[PDB]
């Protein structure tokens, strides 16, 4: 805390949870029809039959194998929790962002204690030790050093915000095509049909 | 601010330091008591306005401070915006973003107009004044799911939407000699000792310049040949006159194109 | 009209609808195109992302030319006075200071321009993809060429950018029905070929999935697969044979 | 501060760039998550096949 402030997000975590719940409810109760107009209700097995038609498999495969498919789906969801919890280095990409931000802030707050070719990193010591003539030179040196530090920080932040924007655009496209509908693109919404 | 602490120093230590450099703690040389040093509260003094064309009332949002402190420091004189405070009373609200003075917290909820922070937005409503509220995410619509219920449409609507996208930016070029050493024969000789910064600046600018033309060529020149519509006749009933060229005015554009060209400056 | 019949067939709706509602569809399209002009004209802050580019470039140039008046901790901000006021050594010192400051200004400007050029290049590639997929063809990607099922897209030029008019299909006026995955007639299950089974309370029909058009159930609309003991929600009606 | 005043308008651009990043973050979140018009509620959580 030396002039650096962190601002809160506009959308709180509960609101994002409520969007996620709304999207899930629309998917499970209406199908793919709530992203392209008013939502229309449809039973879940019929929706899954429509999706099998979409991947090129007839309807008979689903209705004559309903229990087996339901069991496989339930087992997969069950194993997802264990797979995520067992591996510690699973959510590494998100941790990289916070770690890089912390490193940048810490480097910035550390560079206040570098003499930068001056007598001392404490300005009060500089002022109450010598005359205004040399004080001008020392203060100018410190000002140039800290201005360069700030410029570096801001440029790095912009470069990283560019990448985060690209990832956000990709996530939006995935939400619009993978969640609000069915994708024929290969290796986009998973490894498989 | 020097508050009481509970750190257990060792008998030979004087100060204390945090993870970076800062003097978090200190020990008084006389009474030999640990004292925690916490920095003075500071932040932004952001301003909320509905529009000078509409009104003149404002609200002020202090970021990341306990309304209590502000008020305390409002009393006496400790703050440094020096605004004599934008009007007090039953108008000091404490939100997760900070301390808001000039608006009243209602219990209603509708679409956000001016974001403030956390769930808190502000607007100008009805006499009429600035109010602050918690954002509403939209209505609640429970779909009638059932084991044997389906819904089928019986009519359709043809809709036309608009999307806008940038394609190019202005091409600029800069000359070092005129910028830095303006019309001076005694400054140029002192620039040759700083190396070859100028050649790479010019290279970067030229690269941006050629990329600007590559962008337009890639976006627009997707047709090998130029096609022309016939003497415009019955397209089945669809009009199309608002998007096709109009051969009755210079620059041969179309009415929507003319409106677009007459609104961007 | 044949082109739009093909467009309709590409979103799941048969060709009967367009040829039987041509007049209504043409009127709807004309009214939408009419409203577009007023919607663009009335709202001032519509072409905003296009204005931001011009404003940012102007601000960059203005700050660059404003920093030429900065003194950067020198005697003054003009070379002529610094030259014709003092000795060559201190002149060298002051000129060195000013040169360093102005090089810093140029470096900042060029880096900012590079970053903004990268962003605009990304936007331009997106625009090219939209032109190739929504104007030269029909896109099945959801919410890529407009809200709703896609029919057409028309381009328009604009200062430093493009405006796409997306023409899309939105269903409306829904109605509730009772469904059933299959129907058993003579001990064997029948499944639909292209539609869903509905019933208004008394009789059963087979319909499409995006526009109500009931049809009687016949052997040329349904296909048979297996007996009737394995499916869950199977009703028992008749499948006529023409 | 008086000496810093002579260095020009570095500060206004630094602040503008930081605010640009700040608003961009909220825009990104809104684009990713606010894709639905109305909030949909699940029924009494029941047999989904
Ligand atoms: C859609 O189909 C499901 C079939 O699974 C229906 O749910 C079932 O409804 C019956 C009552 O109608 C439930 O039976 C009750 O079970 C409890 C068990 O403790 C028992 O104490 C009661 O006396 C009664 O027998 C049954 O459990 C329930 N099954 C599930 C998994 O929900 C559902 O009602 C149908 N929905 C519609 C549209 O009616
Ligand atoms: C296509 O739509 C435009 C917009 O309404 C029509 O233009 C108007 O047509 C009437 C009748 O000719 C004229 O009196 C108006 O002055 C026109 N207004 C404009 C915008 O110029 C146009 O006629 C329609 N095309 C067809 C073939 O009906
Ligand atoms: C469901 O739709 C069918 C459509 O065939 C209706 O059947 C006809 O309804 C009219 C009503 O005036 C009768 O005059 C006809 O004789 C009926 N024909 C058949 C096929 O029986 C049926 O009445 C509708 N039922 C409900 C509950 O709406
Ligand atoms: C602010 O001060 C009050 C006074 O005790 C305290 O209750 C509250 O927790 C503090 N924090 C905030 C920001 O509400
Ligand atoms: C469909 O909508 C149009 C326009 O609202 C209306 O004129 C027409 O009568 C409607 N048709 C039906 C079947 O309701
Ligand atoms: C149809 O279903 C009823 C009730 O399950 C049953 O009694 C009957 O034998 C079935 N067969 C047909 C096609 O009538």
């Amino acid at each position: 805390f030396n002039g650096l402030t962190v601002l809160p997000p506009l959308l709180t975590d509960e609101m994002i949870a409520q969007y996620t719940s709304a999207l899930l409810a629309g998917t499970i109760t209406s199908g793919w029809t709530f992203g392209a107009g008013p939502a229309l209700q449809i039973p879940f097995p019929m929706q899954m039959a429509y999706r099998f038609n979409g991947i090129g498999v007839t309807q008979n495969v689903l209705y004559e194998n309903q229990k087996l498919i339901a069991n496989q789906f339930n087992s997969a969801i069950g194993k997802i929790q264990d797979s995520l919890f067992s591996t510690p280095s699973a959510l590494g990409k998100l941790q990289d962002v916070v770690n890089h931000n912390a490193q940048a802030l810490n480097t910035l707050v550390k560079q206040l204690s570098s003499k930068f070719g001056a007598i001392s990193s404490v300005l009060n010591d500089i002022l109450s030790r010598l005359d205004p003539p040399e004080a001008e030179v020392q203060i100018d040196r410190l000002i140039t050093g800290r201005l360069q530090s700030l410029q570096t920080y801001v440029t790095q932040q912009l470069i990283r915000a560019a990448e985060i924007r690209a990832s956000a655009n990709l996530a939006a496209t995935k939400m619009s095509e993978c969640v609000l509908g069915q994708s024929k693109r290969v290796d986009f919404c998973g490894k498989g049909y | 601010v020097l508050t009481k602490s509970n750190k257990k120093f060792l008998p030979f230590q004087q100060f204390g330091r945090d993870i970076v450099d800062t003097t978090d703690a200190v020990r008084d040389p006389q009474t030999l008591e640990i004292l925690d040093i916490t920095p003075c509260s500071f932040g932004g003094v952001s301003v909320i306005t509905p529009g000078t064309n509409t009104s003149n009332q404002v609200a002020v949002l202090y970021q990341g401070v306990n309304c209590t402190e502000v008020s305390v420091a409002i009393h006496a004189d400790q703050l440094t915006p020096t605004w004599r405070v934008y009007s007090t009373g039953s108008n000091v609200f404490q939100t997760r973003a900070g301390c808001l003075i000039g608006a009243e917290y209602v219990n209603n909820s509708y679409e956000c107009d001016i974001p403030i922070g956390a769930g808190v937005c502000a607007s100008y409503q009805t006499s009429q004044s600035i109010i602050a509220y918690t954002m509403s995410l939209g209505a609640e619509n429970s779909v009638a799911y059932s084991n044997n219920s389906i819904a089928i449409p019986t009519n359709f609507t043809i809709s036309v939407t608009t999307e806008i996208l940038p394609v190019s930016m202005t091409k600029t070029s800069v000359d070092c000699t005129m910028y830095i050493c303006g019309d001076s024969t005694e400054c140029s000789n002192l620039l040759l000792q700083y190396g070859s910064f100028c050649t790479q600046l010019k290279r970067a600018l030229t690269g941006i310049a050629v990329e600007q033309d590559k962008n337009t060529q890639e976006v627009f020149a997707q047709v090998k040949q130029i096609y022309k519509t016939p003497p415009i006749k019955y397209f089945g009933g669809f009009n199309f006159s608002q998007i096709l060229p109009d051969p009755s005015k210079p620059s041969k554009r179309s009415p929507i194109e003319d409106l677009l060209f007459n609104k961007v400056t | 009209p044949m082109q739009m019949a093909y467009r309709f067939n590409g979103i799941g709706v048969t060709q009967n609808v367009l040829y039987e509602n041509q007049k209504l569809i043409a009127n709807q399209f004309n009214s939408a195109i009419g409203k577009i002009q007023d919607s663009l004209f009335s709202t001032p802050s519509a072409l905003g992302k296009l204005q931001d580019v011009v404003n940012h470039n102007a601000q960059a140039l203005n700050t660059l030319v404003k920093q030429l008046s900065s003194k950067f901790g020198a005697i003054s901000s003009v070379l002529n006075d610094i030259l014709s006021r003092l000795d060559p050594p201190e002149a060298e010192v002051q000129i060195d200071r000013l040169i360093t400051g102005r090089l810093q200004s140029l470096q900042t400007y060029v880096t900012q321009q590079l970053i903004r050029a990268a962003e605009i290049r990304a936007s331009a590639n997106l625009a090219a993809t939209k032109m190739s997929e929504c104007v030269l063809g029909q896109s099945k990607r959801v919410d890529f060429c407009g809200k709703g099922y896609h029919l057409m897209s028309f381009p328009q030029s604009a200062p430093h950018g493009v405006v796409f008019l997306h023409v899309t299909y939105v269903p409306a006026q829904e109605k509730n029905f009772t469904t059933a995955p299959a129907i058993c007639h003579d001990g064997k299950a029948h499944f639909p070929r292209e539609g869903v089974f509905v019933s208004n309370g008394t009789h059963w029909f087979v319909t499409q999935r995006n526009f109500y058009e009931p049809q009687i159930i016949t052997t040329d609309n349904t296909f048979v697969s297996g007996n009737c003991d394995v499916v869950i929600g199977i009703v028992n009606n008749t499948v006529y044979d023409p």
